[PDB]
């Protein structure tokens, strides 16, 4: 029941940030279904480490199998709020330096 | 013979085989369109409904109560629009206006939201009750920075 997400690099990083999001969250691509508010446990990876983040959030945003668009499917995952989640917000958001304003679009929006 | 979201809604557990083919059987007989059949006989959850919604059409799922409210785009819409449609802007990046909405055949919402923003409008399904509740929530944000 242990998502893993790694992100090689920043694209791939921007395009999983949801930073309209609460507290930041992250989409995570999984054919698993999930219901919306699951508590789930996250094992994030993201580009300038191999330090592997330990994220436990809730689901608020799925896509499903077959989605319209070139869409993918997977859950969104909210960071929990305090110490351990704004840690992570924190480093997603100075990693994306310079493209915090780009208007490509994302998994989510 | 169970096929739509009548489908779905027992796929993700939402409400019993038996029941779900009382609401085909019913809405055929009425003549009314299904999902709203399922919504107003509340057979199932608003947020049980979108979830069927969802998987039904390929189309994303959100919980706005996770969004930041602060972010919203509830202005760049007319409130005239917001009354005649049951709908929910939620974030700009770029061309696109994230819409949320309760119905995802609900076309004639999205064309009167682009004619009136000149932004590309891609739908995403926020459950009926959600858009209601945090509409006026964010409308309630967005009044505090002034007339």
């Amino acid at each position: 029941g242990i998502l893993s997400l790694a992100l090689k690099d920043k694209p791939a990083l921007y395009s999983a940030y949801m930073p309209f999001v609460k507290g930041g969250g992250i989409f995570v691509p999984t054919p698993k279904r999930y219901m919306l508010g699951d508590e789930v446990f996250l094992l994030l990876t993201l580009p300038d480490s191999s330090e592997r983040l330990p994220v436990a959030g809730k689901v608020i945003w799925t896509t499903p199998a077959g989605a319209q668009g070139n869409r993918a499917a997977g859950i969104g995952v909210q960071f929990p709020d305090g110490p351990e989640g704004e840690a992570v917000r924190n480093k997603i958001e100075t990693l994306l330096a310079g493209l915090t304003t780009s208007d490509k679009p994302t998994h989510t929006m | 013979m169970i096929t739509g979201i009548a489908r779905r809604l027992v796929q993700d557990g939402a409400v019993e085989e038996a029941v779900a083919r009382s609401a085909m059987d019913q809405a055929s007989a009425a003549k009314v369109p299904l999902p709203q059949w399922f919504a107003e006989k509340k057979l199932v959850t608003a947020s049980q409904l979108a979830a069927a919604n969802a998987v039904e059409f390929g189309m994303p799922l959100l919980d706005v109560s996770a969004f930041d409210a602060s972010q919203n785009a509830v202005k760049l819409v007319s409130e005239e629009l917001l009354q005649k449609h049951q709908v929910l802007p939620l974030f700009k990046r770029g061309n696109r206006l994230f819409v949320g909405v309760s119905n995802p055949t609900q076309t004639r919402a999205l064309d009167d939201i682009k004619f009136h923003t000149n932004l590309v409008v891609e739908p995403i399904l926020v459950d009926e009750d959600q858009i209601r509740r945090t509409l006026e929530q964010w409308q309630a944000s967005n009044a505090a920075l002034g007339s």
